[PDB]
């Protein structure tokens, strides 16, 4: 407990002792080009490009997106997108690389120009554990 | 490194030496024609035009091809292409020169304005510093604007020689833009200088003329300031950025020349075409702003030349520009792979060196190992065991050079390892690592640790190595660096060891102590009042690791063994351990358990706490350290903190209000103890109010005011605590923590319990915002205490709104001193540290700089290292010359002065004898030409100071150590005690050479030392003081002869970098702005940050100019001597002492119109002019402060103007003393010039620029006839103004103490030896008034290296960095790209000699481990095998 | 040695360095109304022979711009009337050493 | 420039920067699989070898010690006296 940090009782903290939720969220749209060119969200895969993500697009439905139960971890996508340039080039959205926990929430809008919008929020919890701040 | 083997050589950078790109070189290296401005599209075809960038440069798109040199992207520096200006251009940043150089040099034939011939100008063709050379040649033809034909030669000036022709008179330039103008003159003629011209002009200049001027004819002719070819950088230079296909992003550089390439064509296309003569110089000026706004885009001349967006655009120049570029950010300090970093906790349970590293991170980090039979078996183990489970690895590497990811490659199970290959392995417990916590100031900021790999993600640390890191657990992210070759972690292991940094150089003193629990428990574990019982006794007795195994006999027996607190714990203390202590009432029987005795490694008596176990100087770990060594020491904290962590977790511990509620009465005690202060308070508010205040030398009756009130209350805030703290138990929690010292001052306890006190704002208390008062609370004009803001309750009552908000006012200042203070205190501390990088000791025991310069021929003047010193007393010098003598005289021919034989063996046998007489006195009349030498150096009669080898102790082991009886005596010859001491001395070599000079220097180094040693073996003191025997003598000899040895300092110590870092540490903490003595304006005086601003930075007019006045021998105590000639000093004016001018108009100079005036003009007609009067009120009590006679006064305004102004005056008794005169075609409007002629340049007794001056009754310490040292005070004057030069030439005054704390000045008055004398001692204080202690050597290094040059070298870009130290050394300072460019200008050398020249080429820099090289006798080699 | 009053005139100075080998110098009165080199902190200077510095030098391996300098026109530097050249043996004491030894060319 | 064995001048101890690199030094080289000098009573660490290489003074080395002006005094580990 010395010089400023304390000892906490564990047991407790098993009680459910200062336990927090944190929700992130990111958010992606399908960017158009007037001269009719328009990104899409599809799980994609090779064909051409290559270029794509190292996470695992396994965990996408059709849509391009995730669905609340799942759970998301590492680098795993969360959005797919390609952009069709003169054909697959990735614009998916993976997990920030250092978190990890259960998609929560998605939802798909259309955004003025008739855009294609959504908002995947991804939930964890965490438990007061030793580094932490009180 | 950069892979694949080269047949190529590898060296090293010895020297860098700039130049300038002549156009011919610039073509010869390039490989590029670029003429097309386009990037690639070969019509939209991707690839690369055989036009900019490529057109053989290095490449993108993961393609060899880079003129077949292949090695592709990485591997291959871009090359230069160049591409042919149309019209010559100049060079943004040479255009300053380039000028300068024309005004040095007419045109037409373009020569020297200034041959042999004229005499001034030799005197400058001789100074060799082509960059001195230079601004004086040009100081001297700036002037000249005629290329004179003829001059007259050595002989008569009659006759005429001629050099070369033409005179065609020289213009005068001015500079407008980027172009140069000059006029001819009879009505100017303004005409633009064409570069074309220009250019040629320089073509045509000599070599002699160039070489003469700061240039070279090899590497920077002037000709190539004017730019002809453009080197076109590549690719790497200006990479671009790809989003997959189709998608490229250029960078701004590539840009620039584009349009730099676009504007040239545009340019050339019109010298081939209809070329409208004087339409084209309209864009021969876009060349040139763009050949120019692309190297520096910050000039003065406003177009930022922004690109489309608004985006500035980045020059060359402002890549390099300090912090966050190039140089600054790339080179000094890099990000680094190998690193990390998290939040750190405290663990009662990990040694000192050790870091508890988690498991996570030492699976990240790898340690390269190199497979060895040594190895090979635990190491193939790692690989097997993957790079998930711990102990493992995650690469291995074949000679093949490629690398194997042990997490894939298929083959990963597989693997049989090979001598020659490596392992990158995870981090392992043991391994020695660079822990660290910013900011980093100090050496004890980056210490080597044990690693020790751990659950949880944080860092783990021992509590006790908190302090040198200054963090707290509080959230405090650290980070740490991974050794990786095994000379690299022996750097680290040898060198940065956190053991080996227990003692700090910049304080000659332990960093390192004992804190909160582990220091508030060894307290209450020591105390006679606490016993421990079998049971636990064995459990701690267990705890700790190097327990003899050995139960020790209980204290107590009688019906129920116990043992004490004291008893236990020091089976921490090792062995050999001897430390006598003595606080106040202590008696080798402390009745208070004062002080404390350790013998033999046990405690014998008395409390442990703080003083004992902390950071203290002569404390147990001091000792321990020196004594046993670095290692053993360590070792020490853990036992003690087990042990005692341990009885603190079971006899426990706590703090609650309980412990801030103090005895009802004494509460009451303190509220009338409050409010007698109260009335203290107006008593002295009426008496003001009444006016009967003396206004006191406290200077205005007001400020006089305050300053008893203030004193008033706060001396009752100390005092009604002084209560509470003497009422609160022995058992009072608070107290304890506060007594064990581990955490808490009294204050601390007035403050909570007792009262608060009167808050504050620059000193005066609370101010009056609100019109005439504090809050509208309160009625106008109430100046009683709870109103300027005094906090009357304690923190246990609880503050009032009134209190609570001052409070407030008060508090938040601080946290504000802290916004400002931190801007200036960084810089500071970075330029010191800038200012003293290369210096260190070298091998002769010198200590020089990165040039060769000596700044010490000794380090701090005594070549001893800083970790090794103490403050040992010299007994020779304090006591009166009776005591002196009953100490270290011995007189063997007399009955009451000779050693009695109860202490000598041969006692008897010496009575007598002449011949030891001999020495026995060589002794004494060496102890007194030692007391006297003293007397002449620590003239304060200061006796204690910071010498190497504490001698104090190293007897009191001789002492215990051979169980010395005070009962038999010695067996000593007398002649072994004086003979062997002197033997002694001449060991102690500090220098070695084999000649004089040095030897010479040598007895030098060791004077103030041996003085100290003889003051301590003095024949009679070895004896009757301390019973030595031949042997315990010969022992305490041997050891000093070494523990000195020891203290020596190491030849390699980076000693600038160490200096520079310990002033600007404390510098750091030194509070802003803060002034005491505001509340007696006019006594005002600068002290602190922005003092030590102002020295470092050599500043003319410092804010207090000051300058203490000491009188003439004799001339002491003669009170009125003192205003005698105060006002012989004190610049006193006409103005000061008038009342009034007016100017009468009286005609009959025989009776003025003024009737009070009559008896004067009488007088002066018993015993032409004007009739315009001017009449001259003068102050009668003005006279006397400075002493004066109307006569004078007159006497001086009449010699003032002399014979042509009449003038008059009353006399002395006169109850109105006045001065009437006339004047001798408008006479008022004259009459008024000398109204004004009559009181600002009119002096009457005294110096100018001295105002004000005051005396002053100082305590000096003085030799007492007697010998004793004794205060016999002296009054003196300190100025308020400064013009030494002469208020030293005044009658009265000892010009030989006098002084200026403006130090700028007793250099030019002086001479520079005795202002260093006073820089130094300037610095010694700002520093000190802090409290904080920092070893002479240091500030002692700075001060020899401001100075040494010449005069007063400032520690700033316009001073120490212009030296004639190598650029890219300066470079890395304030001036960077500046300094580069006046530097290949001048085609300057690089000696590439000090660090940071080496640090930016990737060197290892001659430094400690780097101060030398090492090499293979191959001959010794042999004689190595059986 | 020359000691003028209230000044010189600039067409009188120019004339001194027009007669060697002798030398000349110029001191004001006030000037030499004390002497400084009597100061507290002013510590005893000392001309060195031509070979007690071609010796300091070998034994310290100097090259003559490598040695702490002094100011042609510093005031003990005249006190002593030192040369271009000459170097001056300031020996001070010290709080870390009684005594130290400490040198300066002159510039 | 080259200075005799004898006319020798500088500390006839070792600095601690010139051990602690001979030591690392050495070791580097002995992980480098170098012939070591010395009975390995059983030591596995290359630095741990080293510092036996060095108490009994078998290694190898000659500190060459460089002075301001150029010149140089060289020092064998067999000499340097090993205090610290
Ligand atoms: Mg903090
Ligand atoms: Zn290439
Ligand atoms: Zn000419």
């Amino acid at each position: 407990n010395q010089e400023d940090s304390m000892i906490m009782n564990q047991s407790s903290i098993d009680r459910g002792l200062f336990r927090s939720l944190f929700f992130r969220s990111y958010m992606d749209q399908e960017k158009k080009y007037g001269m009719s060119i328009t990104e899409t969200f599809e799980k994609p895969q090779r064909t051409n490009t290559l270029r794509m993500k190292h996470g695992t697009y396994d965990k996408l439905d059709d849509d391009g997106l995730i669905a609340p139960g799942v759970r998301v971890s590492g680098e795993d996508v969360i959005i797919g997108k390609t952009t069709p340039i003169s054909s697959k080039r990735d614009a998916s959205t993976p997990l920030r690389s250092t978190e990890n926990g259960i998609v929560d929430q998605v939802l798909v809008t259309t955004n003025q120009d008739g855009l294609k919008f959504v908002k995947v929020r991804v939930r964890t919890t965490k438990i007061p554990q030793i580094g932490d701040k009180f | 490194v950069g892979q694949q083997y080269s047949s190529a050589p590898l060296r090293t950078v010895k020297e860098v030496q700039f130049g300038l790109f002549s156009p011919e070189e610039v073509r010869a290296i390039s490989v590029a024609k670029i003429r097309f401005p386009e990037t690639m599209d070969e019509t939209q075809t991707r690839a690369k035009i055989g036009g900019l960038n490529d057109p053989r440069l290095g490449s993108i798109d993961r393609n060899l091809k880079c003129q077949t040199c292949q090695e592709g992207m990485n591997e291959c520096p871009g090359h230069f292409g160049h591409i042919d200006l149309a019209k010559p251009v100049f060079h943004v940043g040479f255009i300053a020169k380039i000028k300068k150089v024309c005004e040095c040099v007419c045109m037409h034939c373009g020569k020297l304005l200034l041959d042999e011939h004229n005499e001034l100008m030799r005197q400058a063709l001789a100074i060799k510093d082509s960059k001195k050379r230079f601004a004086a040649i040009w100081t001297l033809c700036k002037t000249k604007m005629v290329c004179e034909t003829d001059v007259p030669s050595e002989d008569d000036p009659t006759q005429l020689v001629s050099r070369g022709g033409c005179g065609n008179t020289q213009p005068t330039i001015r500079k407008d833009g980027l172009k140069l103008v000059g006029s001819w003159k009879d009505e100017p003629e303004l005409r633009v200088l064409s570069t074309e011209e220009i250019l040629n002009i320089f073509k045509h200049i000599s070599v002699k003329d160039f070489t003469s001027l700061g240039f070279n004819e090899v590497f920077s002719r002037p000709e190539w300031m004017i730019l002809t070819c453009l080197p076109v950088p590549p690719p790497p230079v200006r990479p671009s950025i790809s989003f997959n296909e189709s998608q490229r992003g250029e960078d701004d550089l590539t840009f620039k020349l584009a349009d730099i390439l676009k504007a040239n064509i545009s340019l050339e296309t019109l010298e081939h075409n209809g070329a409208p003569h004087h339409a084209i110089e309209e864009a021969e000026s876009l060349l040139q702003f763009h050949v120019a706004t692309y190297m520096d885009n910050d000039i003065a001349g406003q177009p930022q030349a922004l690109q489309k967006s608004g985006r500035p655009v980045k020059s060359i120049r402002a890549r390099l520009k300090g912090k966050e570029g190039r140089i600054r950010g790339n080179l000094m300090g890099k990000r680094v792979d190998f690193s990390a970093r998290t939040v750190i906790s405290g663990d009662p349970n990990l040694e000192l060196d050790q870091v508890g590293v988690p498991k996570s991170i030492a699976k990240t980090l790898t340690y390269p190992e190199v497979v060895t039979p040594y190895n090979i078996d635990r190491l193939t183990q790692l690989v097997r065991n993957g790079p998930n489970e711990h102990p493992g690895a995650k690469y291995v590497i074949r000679d093949s050079g490629d690398r194997i990811d042990l997490r894939y490659s298929k083959r990963a199970g597989d693997i049989q390892l090979q001598y020659g290959w490596k392992v990158e392995r995870h981090i392992m417990d043991n391994d020695p690592v660079l822990f660290n916590r910013q900011p980093s100031l100090h050496k004890m900021s980056m210490m080597a640790h044990r690693v020790k790999v751990i659950p949880y993600s944080t860092f783990r640390l021992n509590l006790s190595v908190t302090s040198p890191y200054n963090a707290d657990f509080d959230g405090d992210e650290m980070n740490l660096h991974v050794p990786q070759s095994e000379e690299t972690r022996a750097e680290l292991s040898q060198l940065c060891a956190v053991p080996l940094q227990i003692v700090s150089p910049q304080s000659n003193k332990p960093c390192m102590g004992i804190v909160q629990d582990t220091l508030c428990g060894i307290r209450k574990l020591t105390l006679r009042d606490t016993f421990i019982e079998l049971d636990q006794v064995l459990n701690m007795l267990y705890w700790v690791p190097d327990w003899d195994g050995v139960i020790p006999t209980p204290a107590i027996i009688k019906p129920k063994p116990l043992w004490s607190g004291k008893q236990i714990l020091s089976v921490a203390i090792p062995n050999g351990i001897h430390l006598q202590r003595f606080d106040e009432g202590t008696t080798l029987l402390s009745p208070k358990d004062n002080g404390m005795l350790i013998i033999d490694g046990q405690i014998i008596f008395g409390v442990v706490e703080k003083k004992t176990v902390g950071s203290s100087n002569g404390g147990l770990i001091h000792v321990v350290t020196r004594e046993k060594g670095p290692q053993v020491c360590a070792k020490l904290f853990g036992n003690i903190q087990k042990v005692v962590n341990f009885w603190l977790l079971h006899n426990g511990f706590s703090t609650g209000i309980g412990d801030t509620i103090a005895d009802g009465p004494t509460m009451r005690e303190i509220t009338e103890t409050i409010a007698e202060a109260k009335k203290k308070v107006l008593d002295v508010t009426k008496e003001a109010q009444a006016n009967l205040l003396t206004a006191k030398h406290g200077m205005t009756l007001r400020e006089s005011f305050e300053d008893n009130v203030v004193r008033f209350l706060n001396e009752a805030r100390d005092k009604a605590g002084r209560l509470a703290e003497v009422n609160l138990k022995d058992l009072n929690n608070v107290k304890q923590m506060v007594m064990a010292g581990s955490k808490g001052s009294f204050i601390n306890i007035a403050q909570m319990s007792a009262c608060v006190g009167q808050q504050s704002v620059e000193g005066k208390r609370i101010a009056f915002g609100f019109v005439d008062r504090t809050l509208p609370h309160f009625s106008k004009d109430d100046y009683s205490p709870e109103s300027k803001g005094f906090v009357e309750n304690s923190y246990l009552r609880g503050l009032t709104p009134q209190e609570f908000f001052f409070h407030a006012m008060g508090g938040r200042e601080g946290l504000i001193d802290t916004a400002v203070k931190t801007a200036e205190t960084g810089y500071i501390q970075r330029r010191l540290v800038k200012a003293l990088e290369d210096i260190m000791v070298h091998y002769d025991n010198t200590t020089r700089n990165s040039l060769g310069n000596v700044i010490q021929f000794i380090y701090g003047e005594d070549g001893m290292d800083a970790a090794h010193i103490e403050k040992q007393s010299l007994d020779t010098i304090g006591g009166s010359d009776a005591a002196f003598e009953k100490r270290y005289r011995v007189d063997l021919l007399n009955t009451d002065h000779t050693l009695d034989p109860s202490l000598l063996e041969s006692g008897s046998e010496i009575l007598g004898d002449l011949k030891l007489q001999v020495l026995l006195d060589e002794e004494y009349k060496q102890l007194v030409k030692d007391r006297k030498f003293l007397r002449e150096v620590f003239v304060d009669g200061e006796a204690n100071w910071p010498l190497p080898v504490n001698i104090r102790r190293i007897i009191q082991n001789a002492q215990q150590t051979f169980h010395i009886d005070h009962t038999k005596p010695s067996d000593l010859t007398i002649k072994d005690i004086v003979l062997g001491v002197k033997d002694l001395q001449e060991n102690l070599l500090v220098l070695r050479g084999k000649n004089e000079i040095i030897q010479n220097a040598q007895r030098d180094a060791v004077t103030l030392f041996c003085c100290l040693l003889r003051s301590r073996l003095a024949t009679r003191r070895v004896l009757q003081e301390y019973r030595l025997t031949k042997q315990a003598f010969d022992w305490v000899l041997s050891n000093i002869e070494a523990q000195f040895l020891r203290s020596v300092v190491h030849p390699g110590e980076m000693v600038g970098v160490l200096a520079a870092q310990s002033i600007g540490e404390p510098a750091t903490q030194m509070t802003l702005n803060t002034f005491h003595f505001a509340g007696v304006a006019s006594k005002k005086v600068t002290s602190g940050v922005p003092r030590l601003k102002e020295i470092l930075n050599v500043a003319k007019n410092m804010k207090t100019p000051s300058l203490t006045v000491y009188l003439e021998p004799g001339h002491a105590a003669d009170q009125e001597q003192a205003k005698l000639i105060r006002s012989a000093i004190e610049h006193t004016t006409l103005k000061s002492v008038t009342i009034a001018s007016e100017i009468y108009y009286d005609p009959d100079p025989r009776s003025t119109v003024i009737p009070e005036d009559e008896e004067i003009i009488q007088l002066h007609f018993s015993l032409q002019q004007s009739p315009w009067l001017l009449r001259l009120e003068l102050d009668r009590a003005a006279m006397n402060d400075k002493d004066l006679t109307m006569g004078q006064v007159g006497e001086r305004i009449k010699q003032t103007f002399k014979n042509d102004l009449f003038v008059i005056w009353s006399e002395d008794n006169d109850e109105k003393l006045i001065i009437r005169c006339r004047v001798v075609a408008e006479e008022d409007h004259m009459l008024k010039k000398i109204e004004n002629t009559m009181l600002e340049n009119i002096t009457l007794r005294g110096v100018e620029n001295i105002e004000r001056v005051v005396m002053m009754k100082y305590d000096r310490k003085v030799p007492s006839p007697t010998g004793e040292y004794v205060k016999e005070p002296e009054w003196v004057l300190e100025t308020d103004g400064v013009n030494l030069s002469e208020v030293m030439t005044v009658p009265g005054i000892d010009p030989t103490r006098i002084y200026t704390n403006s130090f700028i000045d007793i250099m030019e008055v002086l001479g520079i030896e005795a202002g260093r004398a006073a820089l130094y001692k300037e610095v010694y204080n700002v520093i000190a008034s802090d409290g904080s202690y920092v070893n002479y050597r240091h500030m002692a290094l700075l001060v020899d290296v401001m100075t040494t040059q010449g005069g007063l070298t400032s520690v700033t870009r316009h001073g120490f960095n212009r030296s004639n130290t190598g650029a890219l050394m300066r470079c890395s300072f304030e001036e960077t790209v500046e300094i580069l460019f006046e530097a290949g200008a001048s085609a300057e050398l690089d000696d590439c000699r000090g660090v940071s020249e080496n640090v930016i080429l990737g060197q290892m820099a001659p430094i400690g481990t780097g101060a030398f090289d090492v090499m293979i006798d191959e001959e010794s080699l042999v004689k190595y095998m059986p | 040695i020359f000691v003028y009053q209230n000044n010189i005139t600039p067409s009188a100075m120019k004339l001194v360095p027009s007669i060697p080998p002798a030398t000349i110098e110029t001191f004001n009165e006030a000037a030499l109304v004390v002497n400084i080199t009597h100061h507290e902190l002013v510590p005893k200077h000392i001309r060195l022979s031509s070979d007690e510095k071609r010796e300091l030098l070998k034994r310290y391996r100097l090259k003559e711009s490598q040695l702490p300098r002094i100011q042609r026109a510093d005031p003990v530097a005249l006190y002593l009337g030192l040369k271009r050249g000459e170097v001056v043996k300031i020996i001070r004491k010290s709080e870390t050493s009684g005594r130290y030894a400490s040198y300066r060319i002159c510039m | 420039k080259a200075i005799p064995k004898d006319q020798r001048a500088t500390t006839p101890y070792m600095t601690k920067y010139e051990r602690a690199r001979i030591l690392g030094t050495r070791a580097l080289q002995i992980s480098m699989n170098a012939p070591v000098f010395v009975d390995l009573e059983g030591e596995t660490d290359p630095l741990r070898i080293a510092m036996k290489e060095l108490a009994e003074k078998k290694i190898p080395l000659v500190i060459r010690r460089y002075l301001p002006d150029g010149s140089f005094e060289d020092w064998s580990v067999e000499e340097l006296i090993v205090d610290l």
